């Protein structure tokens, strides 16, 4: 299927992630917004 | 003033208050007589000057 010969012990490894920003929990709950006034109090 | 509450807060909708106005003129009023100068001075009835 997608098969990965890969090594794990040199300097550096496959397929790298980048941690630039982490998990950031953002809330729009205040009234008077677009989503609350022009609909029906939808929160997001 | 502002109108009965709606059925819907779901698609809102907007509206606006009416200016109303009213425009009046104050225009005068007036009424007199005339009268001799010599006739008031000469009544001793004190009529003719109650005016």
């Amino acid at each position: 299927f997608a098969p990965a010969a890969d090594p794990g012990a040199a300097w550096y490894l496959l397929d790298t992630s980048r941690s630039l920003k982490p998990l950031i929990y953002q809330e729009r709950m205040k009234p008077s917004f677009t989503s609350m006034t022009k609909e029906d109090d939808e929160q997001v | 003033q502002f109108p009965k509450l709606r059925e819907w807060i779901g698609q809102r909708v907007i509206k606006d208050m009416a200016a109303q106005g009213y425009q009046i003129t104050n225009k005068l009023f007036e009424s007199t007589v005339g009268v001799k100068r010599t006739d008031i001075e000469d009544d001793n009835l004190g009529v003719y000057g109650p005016l």
